[PDB]
């Protein structure tokens, strides 16, 4: 490896230029303050001694208030600083895949140097209300309650909010999991390549996140972005942007991005630290007055491009870690607000089994029926108003003999699709067997199953179609529809197994 | 005689001037970003006098890529748009710059968004109604002319096709013209809509506004002004009567407690701008009926925290004239448009207002409705067998009657081919007099889905 | 019927509790809003 | 080349240098305070540069008596501790100085406390159970071996008993290193867990390092880099496990934020500087296990006000494996330890690691837990004979298991005069799955009250009457 | 105030006056809105000493 | 303090001494009044850091 570094020194060289310095005025908390550099832009990248590199954030007649991006304790007085006549910019291309790397594109997880295909700056405009299209197209998460009650989109933004240990990330993990099929697929059109920032998390959490992702094979088309909490808060407050620029990069091209903001409450409380250590007008939880439009310009980047443009796309997923469940804060208001739906995920949902945690009641998806497939709008149709119902019942519980035949009816069914929409950790489930179990639950299929069953039932009647009438899921992957045939064949299959099923409690589940 | 920027914090820039030169209060200055990838021209509107030449500006773009000392322009006069019927048809960003076809309208007439509103002696005293044609609106919550509507409803409840039947109506009707003001306008939707506007060929009667969610706060903080002085030439100048949409009128507000928060005001009550009330009045009192000619907005409003003594819907509720509450329920019940007769509400229907028999007429109908609604719970549970004979009786009155509330829209023959009816005032008043009387309990339910007056009704009834 | 009617008229006082407990959560959300901004900006202005 | 105090505002001092002399930032710099009744030296930590050559100092040591004008010196370093096995069986402070034995350890090699933590590409998840012999901590909370496990709660729930009753379980027959850091803590406590490790002779494999509440905001502050670093060294150098107890490290963030604004810091949210994340990230990330170095640390965690939405507990949760999190409520019902079930958290406790049965009955647990929390209300009301029967049969089953999820912990023998006890992880597994199948109605439930496993159950029913 | 003074003139001259605020919750708003432009520390409700 | 000190002397010769403290809220407040009167930046409540 000594050839390696003789490389580097054999084509190491330096060149004097006429250069435009200041000098550090003051420096504290990762802020520091340098004279001069009188044609310093907004933004622009600075670089101080030691390979240090700061921000100009605050630019007034007296001194250029900079962003220390890491190392500030190796910031003095009257240090030199010099202007790179560049805003902050990541390197941009393929190479990115299966690597992670910081908020300035170096790559962290000690693999080498990545293969940059071009530059891109971090505040390029998002795509004009001139330069898109409408959302049509699914990105099936894998999930059935978000695939069948809150669908997203290509270009959708679909915020993931919730308090802590509701199931946010093991959400976006399992998005980014069943993002596999279509990977191997090999057709651009279906492909996603997929993005996952880290905003102030432990290391060691996203290492785990990355080794759930080697475990399903995701990271082939992976990248992630990691400010762990260790980073200084501009790399915190960067991050986002960084994967929304790689990921433009690749949706410019044609190509289909989901990026996973986990979570931009960290990149707000960043960007407040900074915002406070400038002495900029604090506001409403002491936020500066442009946390709204530093979420908002961040999130109107995700977009369904026109034909014109290669028509690629890039969905986010940005979390919100809401507390004790107040979805009214300012940070969750804003991102509310600026989303085109909500999964809301409650701790008390989760701790009651119902895992994914979703509140399906106020969960909402405004792009909605556009972005599921005809089968899926088919089986689905009926989800929500048979869930309104049986919690508008569960009151009546134990009181089935008091109600008359249709609110009985009405309550079992909504124990089962309950259990129904229940979903294991890191087990996505590919669309057409989404599809064949909604059906299950919505055609009346598990009236005669124990509700205790359902879970099991599903699954193995989902082992038996895959082993044995897979035309059936063939069928509906490559027309994106149920049709009669293939409907009287899974309803003779149903019967069937039915009949070879038995129930935990060993009575027949036949008619 | 042109400024330099002294400093630069976000959006906020400081601009020297020489000593004769200072701009008056929100003139609109021109700076340059030439940095390539950035490169832009940056509009600055003056927000303070600092003293000593300074001016305090909000910088209407991003101002990413700045430099100090940079050369600052002064136009002369505030933010100013473009007016006249060429506007019709087009998509326009808060400064007036077209977005559909950059460079088009620069040469039309420019008016300035910052106006008052019409003179104490110009406003009419009298409260009139705006009588929309749709017999829900014109019977339970009357629209006033003039006046200003509050729409509430979630997704997939013809919330858009609302808009477009109202756009219809206006258009139609009263030979007038629509403004659509997006505030905070996400880029996905307002693409949404302007293409649905085309669709649906009313594109042409309607100028889109659009301050999108992911430009600076003073942006959002104008583009309703904007869109209200075009509103405004259209109504003083070409003499007619305007149909504004504002959603949402809370960023409005939100946009104006960023920018007052980042000017260094201490908030108000709330976090609020001190000015809440004054901005909001500002906006509201140019949306009136002066000369025989009126604006009549309807606004989308947001409750923060479903709290309606929160300080900006306490505020907006100060100038709000109707209510308009679109249901799930009733959507998913087939009932076009999906108004929530029950939480929907006009303040104008009152029998000094809109006559004695129109506010029997709809009194009796909201109370046989406010039954079948408290009777719907039993329903649910028991079934219809454990109710009364009188209570099977209204449910069945009251099921018509809520069936016919419904109505063939002039936007819904997009979805359904069937053209949208018209249904006059009285026609309406005496149609529901007699629901309530119950004089058609024995036609079957399904005659009352989507038709106009008495004559489609015999025409349904006669069909079945 | 009595139990009828008294679970009736239970079930409207636990509106009206809800109702009025919800109108004081909502002024005590307000005034936090407001006592956490007054301290803010408190210690802004002493800072400056 | 020297410095000189210009101006003195508690604990934060400006002082001013020559041109060049200017020391770095998070230097040691020395004072002296010639007064009789407080003479000493003061240490300084250089915090800021305000420009001009004046740098803004947080002293370590009170300021009183200290005078402007009087000379500073730089040490051309910052702050630096002893390192190595001397340090083991010895009480220091955040300044190294040691305690039971004044100059001893002078001559070890010294770290600074100040350092960056483990590179990303040197992190390995850690997924192993650390059986503790606590019913619910085990069921309920698994601990992580080279994990980091907290202990949340708000003032007098049993956080320090339970730091106590771990040290009792895992140290002291762990076969490494402990590390002890007192942050910001009652000296009488301080004290009590010297003499107890000297009496358990865990003291010869434990490094006490005690800053505590009486200290001023910069002791509290560096304290526990300080144990930190001492642990480090012991991870990295020595290659061998190491045990890092601290108690409490929300005094950390409030040391901080009791200095900021005198630093000159606008305060954020709820009155916590600005920095509070940025601090705690490169504290904690300090706090790791790396590939083949284990460190299991166990940090005690005050949550203000008993305000677990206060951006200071908020913003530790993001750094954990297991948080065991104590309860107020659960404490005045004379429940020990104040365990919340339904809010703690083990990033372990799932089928791949513990297996099927002990997340199968984690589960039921939690969910028999959270019906009863919903029926609480109503029982309260309505009273519980308007539940269904399968509620009622319910609210007796999570009653036995509220009461069975207390234990008689060793260190509370001094409080409740009770030995304690020890539970294996898969007796408790046994009789939480017999709790949740009924297998245990028949018995009052005053019988499931401070007890270790199921024959502590049988002879407590015995001693009330009952018999399983 | 100036409704006051002016209804003030004709109390002062022997004559009897009615005098209608409406709304004075309005006036409150408008002086707070003052008070904090003019920076002056807030109390209840944000609202001026 | 005071009382604080007077008990210490007797505390550090061998004596047993109570000291009660009625009330450390109403020494804080007075704190709270110094500490703003030389105008040292408040925190929580405007209590000093
Ligand atoms: N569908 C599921 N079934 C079972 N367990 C689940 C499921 N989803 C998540 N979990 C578990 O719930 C716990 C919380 O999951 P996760 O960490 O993804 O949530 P989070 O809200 O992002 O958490 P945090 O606040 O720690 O970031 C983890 O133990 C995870 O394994
Ligand atoms: N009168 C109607 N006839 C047929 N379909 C309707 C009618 N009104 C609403 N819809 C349907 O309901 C949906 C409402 O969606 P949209 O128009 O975006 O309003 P919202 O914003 O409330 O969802 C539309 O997709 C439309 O197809
Ligand atoms: N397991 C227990 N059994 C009985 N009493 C306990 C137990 N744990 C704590 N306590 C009581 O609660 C008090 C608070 O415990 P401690 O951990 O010292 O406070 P904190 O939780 O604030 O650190 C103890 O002094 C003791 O009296
Ligand atoms: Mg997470
Ligand atoms: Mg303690």
């Amino acid at each position: 490896i000594e050839g390696a570094i003789e490389d580097y020194v054999s084509s190491f060289s330096a060149d004097t230029e006429r250069e435009e310095i200041g000098t550090v005025i003051d420096a504290g908390d990762g802020i520091a303050h340098v004279e001069g550099l009188p044609s310093v832009m907004t933004q622009e990248l600075l670089e101080f001694p030691g390979g240090v590199l700061g921000v100009a954030l605050n630019l007034d007649e007296h001194s250029v208030g900079a962003v220390i991006l890491g190392e500030f304790e190796k910031i003095e007085e009257g240090q030199q600083v010099k202007r790179t006549g560049e805003v902050l910019s990541v390197p941009v291309g393929d190479a990115f895949l299966g690597r992670v790397v910081n908020p300035l594109g170096q790559p962290i997880d000690g693999q080498g140097d990545i293969a940059a295909e071009t530059r891109r700056a971090l505040e390029l405009q998002a795509p004009s209300v001139v330069q898109r299209q409408s959302v049509s197209e699914p990105l099936q998460t894998g999930i059935k309650a978000i695939d069948a009650m809150t669908p997203i989109g290509r270009g959708q933004r679909q915020l993931i909010i919730g308090d802590r240990k509701t199931g946010k990330t093991a959400v976006c993990v399992d998005t980014i999991l069943n993002q596999r099929e279509a990977w191997l697929t090999g057709d651009p059109k279906q492909q996603v390549r997929c993005v996952y920032v880290a905003i102030g998390q432990k290391g060691t959490t996203i290492a785990s996140v990355k080794r759930a992702l080697e475990e399903g094979g995701a990271m082939e088309y992976t990248t992630i972005v990691a400010a762990p909490a260790s980073d200084a808060a501009g790399f915190k407050w960067l991050a986002p942007y960084t994967g929304s620029a790689i990921g433009q990069h690749w949706m410019y091209n044609g190509k289909h991005v989901l990026i996973v903001f986990d979570d931009l409450s960290k990149q707000a409380d960043a960007y407040r630290a900074i915002s406070l250590l400038l002495r900029r007008p604090p506001g409403r939880e002491a936020f500066p007055g442009d946390v709204f439009y530093l979420h908002s310009r961040l999130l109107e980047r995700c977009a369904k491009l026109s034909d014109e443009l290669g028509g690629g796309s890039m969905t986010g997923l940005p979390i919100i870690e809401t507390k004790a469940n107040d979805i009214s804060a300012f940070i969750p208001t804003n991102v509310i607000s600026i989303t085109d739906g909500q999964c809301f995920l409650e701790s008390d949902l989760f701790n009651q089994g119902v895992r994914p945690a979703i509140n399906v009641g106020v969960s909402v998806s405004r792009v909605g029926g556009a972005a599921q497939i005809k089968a899926m709008k088919e089986v689905a149709g009926s989800l929500r108003l048979d869930l309104s119902q049986y919690r508008e019942l569960e009151a009546f519980a134990a009181f089935a003999s008091d109600l008359d035949a249709a609110s009985k009816a009405q309550l079992d069914r909504g124990a089962r699709l309950v259990e129904l929409l229940k979903q294991p950790q890191y087990s996505p489930l590919a669309v057409e067997e989404q599809v064949v179990a909604i059906f299950l639950g919505t055609q009346g299929h598990l009236d005669s199953v124990p509700v205790e069953d359902v879970q099991r039932f599903e699954s193995e009647l989902l082992e038996h179609v895959k082993a044995s009438h897979s035309d059936i899921f063939d069928g509906i992957r490559e027309t994106k529809k149920l049709s009669e045939e293939a409907e009287e064949k899974l309803v003779s299959v149903i019967n069937e197994f039915k009949k070879g099923f038995q129930a935990s409690d060993g009575s027949s589940v036949v008619v | 005689t042109a400024g330099r920027v002294v400093r630069i914090t976000g959006p906020v820039v400081d601009v020297e001037f020489p000593r004769g030169s200072v701009p008056e209060l929100f003139n609109a200055l021109h700076a340059e970003i030439t940095f390539g990838a950035l490169a832009k021209t940056l509009t600055l509107e003056v927000a303070q006098h600092l003293g000593d030449s300074l001016v305090r500006c909000i910088s209407m773009q991003p101002t990413d890529g700045l430099v100090r000392g940079v050369e600052v322009t002064d136009t002369g006069a505030s933010i100013s748009v473009p007016v006249g019927d060429g506007v019709k048809g087009h998509v326009f960003n808060a400064l007036g710059d077209c977005l559909d076809d950059p460079g088009y309208g620069k040469d039309f007439e420019h008016w300035s968004i910052h106006r008052k509103p019409p003179a104490f002696s110009d406003l009419e005293p009298r409260t009139e109604m705006l009588e929309t044609g749709l017999k829900v609106v014109d019977l339970l919550t009357p629209y006033v002319r003039g006046g200003k509507i509050a729409l509430f409803g979630g997704a997939g409840v013809g919330k858009t096709v609302l808009i477009q039947e109202m756009i219809n109506r206006i258009a139609r009707n009263f030979g007038g013209t629509s403004v659509f003001a997006g505030v905070g306008e996400r880029t996905r939707e307002g693409n949404d809509l302007w293409v649905e506007l085309a669709d649906a060929n009313v594109l042409k009667d309607t100028a889109l506004v659009f301050g999108q969610m992911d430009e600076p706060p003073g942006t959002r903080m104008r583009v309703a002004l904007s869109a209200l002085t075009m509103a405004e030439f259209f109504r003083d100048e070409q003499g007619q009567d305007v149909l504004l949409f504002i959603d949402n009128i809370f960023r409005f507000t939100q946009a104006g407690s960023e920018v007052s928060t980042l000017l260094g005001r201490m908030p108000s009550a709330v976090g609020y701008q001190p000015t809440l009330a004054d901005e909001m009045g500002e906006l509201q009192e140019r949306i009136t009926s002066t000369r025989g000619r009126s604006i009549t907005s309807m606004q989308a409003v947001y409750v923060p925290a479903d709290d309606y003594t929160d300080p900006a819907p306490a505020t907006t509720f100060a100038h709000l004239d109707a209510t308009t509450e679109l249901s799930r329920a009733v959507f998913s019940k087939g009932i076009f448009p999906a108004v929530d007769p029950l939480a929907s509400s006009s303040t104008i229907l009152d029998p000094a207002i809109v006559g004695d028999e129109h506010y029997r007429v709809a009194q009796e109908v909201i109370r046989i409705l406010q039954r079948y609604k408290d009777l719907q719970d039993i329903i649910a549970i028991l079934g219809i067998d454990e109710l009364s004979e009188e209570d099977k009786q209204l449910v069945n009155r009251a099921r018509r009657i809520e069936r016919f509330l419904s109505q063939n829209m002039m936007a819904a023959e997009q979805f359904t081919g069937q053209p949208g009816s018209t249904v006059p005032l009285k026609e309406t008043i005496e149609a529901f007099d007699k629901l309530t009387k119950g004089e058609f309990d024995h036609l079957p339910e399904q005659a009352f889905f989507l038709i106009g007056g008495l004559d489609d009704l015999a025409k349904k009834a006669e069909s079945l | 019927a009595s139990r009828r009617r008294a679970m009736k008229s239970a079930t409207d006082n636990a509106d009206d509790l809800i109702k009025a407990l919800t109108l004081a959560a909502n002024r005590e959300r307000q005034a936090q809003i407001t006592q956490e901004i007054s301290e803010i900006v408190g210690g802004a202005n002493a800072l400056a």
